[PDB]
């Protein structure tokens, strides 16, 4: 128990948001359960006063405690002082509304029954309810089972309210009077939870309702029903949509990229080719494209992880050493990833070239033998080739991907505009294309 | 005089009339087949009936003194207000529901644009654009089940009452003959009938089976336009926590699969939640592109000109300088003990501190020299200069975050734009020129 | 002769040849699975399936003698044209497909590539795009009931009417005696099984599980896809209105986070209603950028010149309206301030404006639909910026044009390259 | 030291023959372990069956110990390695685990943990096949037919386990002729099942509390798991359409905007029917559109073997080389004009030069139409305004009024997009210019 307890990274905060949701939902499972039904009865009514005051206990050493001891921002910077964040929490509405939520009303259990209907105030910690799903979701690793095990909780809890409803028109009603009310005879929550899956999911099959009160009910019940299933039905469409939107996506774009080459007329070997470049990139890049999704960060970040990756990489080789660290930072901003299936040629001799290609992971090789074939260096992942962009021009030899390589595009303008800035770099990469004649 | 159909003089005659319309579509099929209700309520109804019709003379005379625009400007001439109108087929439709068992009323029940207008411009009105949505919906389905109800009960008043075992049961009886048993189990069987559950006993005719196989149809279909309708409310309504938590999703699942580093994932994530604590995950420009450059200007110009009033260019009332620089301000936050400017490489921009707290560095470790706060602009030294007592377009220092900062930026080409006649160019020249002095 | 598949004869004859398509799947399974409209009046049958059996033999003429596009003409050599309809599968159908007799009438279904045809031309032909989608989306929710009516009476008369509770009962009672009984009471079954709605009659026998569990199945996919596509479509009626009450609420959104002053929402909210109420909501830029760029410039140059033959002094505007890009000006606020910079030119186009010059008062002129704002900022000791105070004073529309966008469109109009700058010029000498 | 790549079309068999065996065991040894009839009747073909499905499981651990993997993008073929990579994984447990009297498959519920192998095979099915929305389809059929029929075996070992017409929820005294054949059995459970999943309920109510709880928590996964299906069902449903829906809207909104601004009747029907030829012509995929993500390579030899009839015809084509020719035709872009229109006309600037690819328009007068001559697949024409003519009487200006006589698909290409592929291939692009400029010549 410190003063400044992190929201974010602290595994005892998110145990403590399971034990306040716990508390909480006790409540709204088992208020309209102990309202309605004969389970609160002379014997084990210390055993659930045991129980509400252990969740009040939870409550208010929560709301005391817990509630002013974490850390927060305010003015751009963060909140570690205990007074303004005590003050902070005092003028926020979650004070009001907890102080709304803990009633003591012991005092009237003492004076007009043992009613939970009195009890039934501390339903109003949504807030702390929806802090702990949105804490949990955005802390869990795979959080579309956890989106779907809260619909399937949603739906639970909306059939165990009616269950506790149906049971209350009956008890209204009288147990067992007409044919369409609860008649006793088993477990009592077990056959009115049956009564409201048939009504909420809307089947049918009950007997039939009788007169004005159950046929109101019944009417208001199934078109309720109509609505709560296929509005969290269509939640869980949604969840399970959402989660499979990347493969989805991946599938629409294989599909139209198929269907345009049997559209048109592209023979079975380049079809071949264009579908195993798709299993590959799936294989190893579970996305289509890299450049779709990282450039809607800002530009410090989408640097940050660039150069985590990337400058890792050519921070393994020292071929552009003794250079412009910023002039590496930059060139690192301006990449682009580009695939090579095994077999071909990136660059042929006598062609223009107006790239330059750092490999990462993958391997090329060079053929400059006597037809273009004999092997003369196999360049693993963390070497360089290019110079044909920096001599200020045909190609010197046959650059051939060996395997599925993975090349990092480097363009002619954006290379010129880069060493263009830099002299010192410059002067010292044509001293490397002199003696890499 | 005239009214103006933006005002809200006109929206509170059009909540003032969609009251009568929807009372005499839903009351008047009510009572045009059950008859306990004409038979009943005989003083009400002709209370209610006067009342509908004066709403209606009202609303004749109102539609033949609205306004409408011709090239911005809205006509005052009543004489073409009152020609244009008896051209538009409104007033045709507004003659035949006026001309005098409610046939006379059926008759009546004929201006039904008047609550579809109702419901459009309070769409675009209220602040709670999917609770009308649901409202509306909600008001749909009530309408349809109800007719339907009323289409029943007629269909079992024709055939007669308790002959048959599909039809509503014998009057005679105490039982099944007061008027609330009559209509409450008439919704009943239409909502059984329409949400396709069919528990109702089945048909013994085949007047009743046709009439039950149509009803069946149209009851699907109302259930499909329920279906979708109602899920593309909830998803409409979760519509912006659904594209961050894609985009949440997104990230992770790169960042997860590229084996990048944990505290910097933890960076990243706790940056988005801060964009979203903050409400600043969607764009401003985006947005604004839709809405028009003057307005644009105008929905710009308040916050971004009190916090520019607060940073030292306010020293004289150069503000069209200002004004051309508040509609080119692009907002972006940064990350605590993130770096904006290393020192002495490239510079793009220019930035404007506005509600964060930024310390001027040391380059190897954290020796804070300068703490520049809310009202500190910092940045000018990327763009041209003299050499004075320092080297090129670079950058002169380290400046990081210490909190999580807001900050506007200003671009090269948007600040040369924007720089031009003014001699605060010249200023910040010289004011740049004693910091690259000291 | 020859005809073109663009042509109103030809869509013409996909309606005539739409009519005993529908015909023949519809009655003719309810023919030859009832066995009693047969009986009752075969010479509605001999009259209906003369009309259809000529119908189908002139569609293969037509379909013979129709012609393609091929290189970018239509093709009327009939040799090649025959060789070409001989060479293809929809021909092969309709030899198959045209060899009272109800079993050549059941061959004679196989020409749904007609009303797929008829579909397709009247879904891009008609005004009522909605109207036909949803018409033929009823239309084949009433095919496939009607077909497993059909169905069911089928098996009801292979296993026997009225030998157990879940068939037809028996036929010689004359209340289950009657066609019309027959056909609504198995339509009634069929809507029951195939909605999923349940109160049949249990089914007591093996090929009656297995067939009501199949037709469970494909109720509940022929329910989810066809009465799932009607909820896209009656969900995507309103779309662009949708698109627009969606920018609305995201505009509120943003207001009521930043805390904005209430006369700016109240402005901001008029400014919608203004752009709702007066039908212009569609963003032509963004729904008018996946046009060709010709078709593009030849419907700017058809409505620009439409609201825009009031041309100032210089006719013939073919090159000028290329990149005309408007702006709707709220009223009361100015187009520029007193003293300003300027950049792009405003004309005037459906808009009444005047001119002010100390914001409010002196108005020394309205403004027609007829000239420029930045004839003056595109030696006479002046030029690059505006000099003149213009409030809008209502509702107006004006467009904007770029001064390189103007030179370059003007380079091969010397005569109003010269025009331009001496009327800017004469602009001047009135006014400095 | 045979190695099997995951790529061939042997592993693809070889998921076909394995995809089966464990579509045999997940959907028949539920099915054997709940109706005992299927057990007493038959039992030579379960054993001929099931010792078929053993040795096919033994053979797949032994596929998949010999099977490759894709390490530095290279394919490994050391089989030590490939064992090694092979038993530090979880399918290696799971498959010793799936491999380990003659009545009873209730100790063989063990073999249904190839469910990897399973989706394995549907995966690569989806990837190699040619429906794809009809397999998506097959697919999620084949997942409500086990899940039906697993629950049909479920219903039926709760009615063997309460006891047969013990009372009427159950399966009835099977004593009896009419309830006791084995097809019945099996129908009238798979009828119960298909209309608890379903959740239609024509089924008799129950009875004992047990029965309660099995048809509240039948009742509940029929709706999670069927509102999946239907989803999923209603979503490939209507991604089979995909192209067919985004022309009708943009058609829907260029009709709406045609109503809207009461454009003229003839030219009305003039985009209806260019949206109807570009429809029923097929040219309604964008090109670099739907291929923006390939990489260039890919790109420049699709841009070969599509085009070819434009690479062998065109005298830009006749003799340069190979790269200056994939680089042209990947900066390519094609569009189509409607005939009887103004391309380019005289007097205007020259942006973009255009190449004739199965069109047949001709060059025509100033005023009418006075063919000079026809120009097929092969010729084209922008390059005199795009290219600077040193010996020119204008600069920057078309020559001749250029219209279309057939509807023409052609190719735009900027004078950047030119000057970026005429960069060190200089001899072709000196070649056109002395044909422009003797053109010219011709042209005054
Ligand atoms: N020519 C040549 N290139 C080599 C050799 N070893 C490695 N390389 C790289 O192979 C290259 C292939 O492409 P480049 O012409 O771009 O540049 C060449 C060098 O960077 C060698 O022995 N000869
Ligand atoms: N180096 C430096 N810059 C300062 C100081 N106070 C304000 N600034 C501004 O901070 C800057 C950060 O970016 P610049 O290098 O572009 O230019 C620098 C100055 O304009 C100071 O004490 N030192
Ligand atoms: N200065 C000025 N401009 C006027 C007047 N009446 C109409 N205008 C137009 O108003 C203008 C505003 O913009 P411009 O400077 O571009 O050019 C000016 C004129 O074209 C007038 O009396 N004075
Ligand atoms: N002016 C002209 N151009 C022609 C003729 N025949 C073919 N062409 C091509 O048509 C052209 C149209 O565009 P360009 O001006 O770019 O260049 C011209 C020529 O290349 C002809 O008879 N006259
Ligand atoms: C219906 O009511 C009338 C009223 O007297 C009665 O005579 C008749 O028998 C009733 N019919 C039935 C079927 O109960
Ligand atoms: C129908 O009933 C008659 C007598 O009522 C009987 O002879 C006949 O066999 C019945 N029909 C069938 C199909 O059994
Ligand atoms: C089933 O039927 C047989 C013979 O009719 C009888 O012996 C047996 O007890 C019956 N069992 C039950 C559970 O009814």
């Amino acid at each position: 128990l410190p003063n400044s307890i992190d929201s974010y990274t602290d595994r005892l905060y998110l145990l403590w948001l399971l034990l306040v949701t716990l508390a909480y939902n006790w409540n709204c499972c088992f208020i309209p359960l102990r309202l309605v039904f004969p389970y609160q009865t002379a014997d084990n009514i210390h055993y659930w006063l045991i129980a509400d005051i252990i969740c009040d206990i939870i409550y208010l050493y929560d709301m005391l405690f817990i509630q002013p001891r974490l850390q927060f921002v305010r003015g751009g910077d963060i909140i570690v002082d205990s007074n303004e964040l005590r003050k902070h929490y005092r003028t926020s509405t979650k004070f009001q509304l907890d102080v709304a939520s803990i009633i003591p009303f012991d005092i009237c259990y003492l004076f007009f029954g043992f009613n939970p209907m009195f009890r039934a105030n501390r339903m109003l910690k949504y807030t702390s309810f929806f802090e702990f799903n949105h804490h949990l979701e955005s802390i869990m690793d795979k959080a579309y089972i956890y989106r779907v095990i809260r619909t399937t909780g949603y739906l639970l809890f909306i059939l165990h309210i009616n269950a506790c409803v149906y049971y209350w028109a009956s008890n209204y009603e009288g147990i067992g009077t007409t044919r369409w009310v609860y008649d006793g005879e088993g477990n009592e929550y077990l056959r009115c939870y049956y009564w409201a899956v048939r009504t909420l999911i809307t089947i049918g099959g009950l007997p039939e309702p009788q007169t004005l009160f159950e046929i109101v009910f019944q009417l208001l019940n199934f078109f309720s029903g109509v609505f709560v299933f296929s509005s969290l039905i269509g939640q869980m469409r949604d969840v399970i949509g959402a989660a499979t939107a990347n493969q989805n996506y991946f599938r629409a774009c294989m599909d139209d990229t198929i269907a345009y080459m049997n559209n048109y007329s592209i023979p079975k070997l380049v079809q071949k080719r264009v579908r195993t470049w798709y299993e590959y990139t799936w294989d190893s890049q579970r996305m289509l494209d890299e450049s779709d999704l990282l450039k809607t960060l800002p530009t410090t970040v989408q640097l940050a992880l660039a150069i985590d990756v990337n400058f890792s990489i050519i921070s393994k080789v020292d071929l552009f050493k003794g250079c412009d660290t910023q002039m590496i930072y930059d060139m690192l901003l301006r990449l682009k990833s580009v695939l090579y299936l095994p077999g071909d040629f990136v660059c042929k001799k006598g062609e223009i070239g107006k790239e330059m290609y750092i490999i990462k992971h993958g391997e090329v090789q060079v053929l400059g033998g006597p037809d273009g074939t004999k092997v003369l260096v196999t360049l693993k992942a963390g070497s360089v080739f290019g110079e044909i962009s920096l001599l200020a021009n045909r190609r010197t030899a046959n650059v051939v991907a060996h395997g599925f390589a993975n090349l990092l595009t480097l363009d002619k303008k954006t290379l010129q505009e880069i060493l263009v800035h830099y002299p010192d770099s410059e002067r010292i990469l044509m001293k490397k294309a002199r003696v890499l004649l | 005089i005239v009214v103006d159909p933006s005002s809200n003089l006109y929206y509170r005659w059009l909540t003032a009339i969609a009251l009568p319309v929807f009372y005499n579509w839903y009351l008047l099929i009510c009572r045009a087949c059950f008859d306990e209700l004409q038979s009943e309520y005989l003083m009400l109804w002709l209370v209610l009936d006067y009342s509908a019709d004066v709403l209606y003379v009202l609303d004749v005379l109102v539609r033949a003194r609205t306004g409408f625009l011709e090239q911005g400007l809205m006509v005052s001439d009543t004489n073409r207000l009152w020609q244009h109108y008896k051209t538009t087929t409104q007033f045709k439709l507004d003659v035949l529901s006026l001309v005098p068992y409610p046939e006379v009323r059926f008759n009546r029940l004929l201006k039904f644009s008047r609550l579809f207008e109702f419901f459009d411009r309070t769409e675009t009105r209220t602040n709670y654009p999917n609770m009308f949505r649901i409202g509306n919906l909600v008001l749909y389905i009530l309408i349809i089940i109800h007719w339907n109800a009323c289409i029943y009960f007629a269909i079992s008043k024709f055939i007669g009452f308790g002959t048959d075992s599909w039809v509503y049961p014998n009057i005679s009886i105490p039982e099944h003959g007061r008027l609330s048993r009559k209509y409450i189990y008439s919704l009943y069987w239409s909502t059984l009938t329409l949400t396709t559950i069919g528990e109702t006993p089945p048909p013994v005719k085949d007047e009743e089976y046709l009439f039950v196989v149509v009803d069946f149809l149209v009851g699907v279909l109302i259930f499909a336009t329920i279906v979708g309708n109602v899920g593309s409310m909830i998803s409409n309504m979760n519509a912006s926590r659904a594209e961050f938590q894609a985009k949440i999703d997104s990230i992770k699942q790169y960042m997860q699969f590229r084996k990048v580093t944990k505290d910097l994932e933890t960076r990243v994530i706790r940056w988005f939640d801060y964009l979203w604590a903050n409400k600043k995950t969607v764009d401003e420009k985006e947005v604004l592109k839709s809405l028009p450059d003057k307005l644009k200007a105008e929905i710009a110009i308040n916050v971004h000109l009190d916090t520019l009033k607060k940073v030292r260019i306010f020293q004289d009332c150069e503000a069209g300088l200002l004004v051309e620089l508040v509609l080119k301000l692009r907002p972006t936050v940064f990350s605590p003990g993130d770096y904006i400017c290393k020192k002495g490489d490239i510079g793009k921009e220019m930035y404007i501190i506005n509600e964060g707290k930024l310390a001027v560095v040391a380059d190897d470790g954290v020796t804070q020299f300068v703490v520049l706060s809310d009202g500190s602009y910092f940045g000018e030294i990327s763009i041209l200069n003299i050499k004075g007592s320092k080297s090129g377009n670079r950058r002169t220092a380290n400046i990081r975050s210490i909190g999580y900062s807001d900050l506007f930026c200003l671009s090269k080409d948007d600040l040369m734009e924007a720089l031009t006649e003014y001699p605060e160019a010249k200023k910040a020249l010289e004011e740049k020129g004693r910091q690259i002095l000291m």
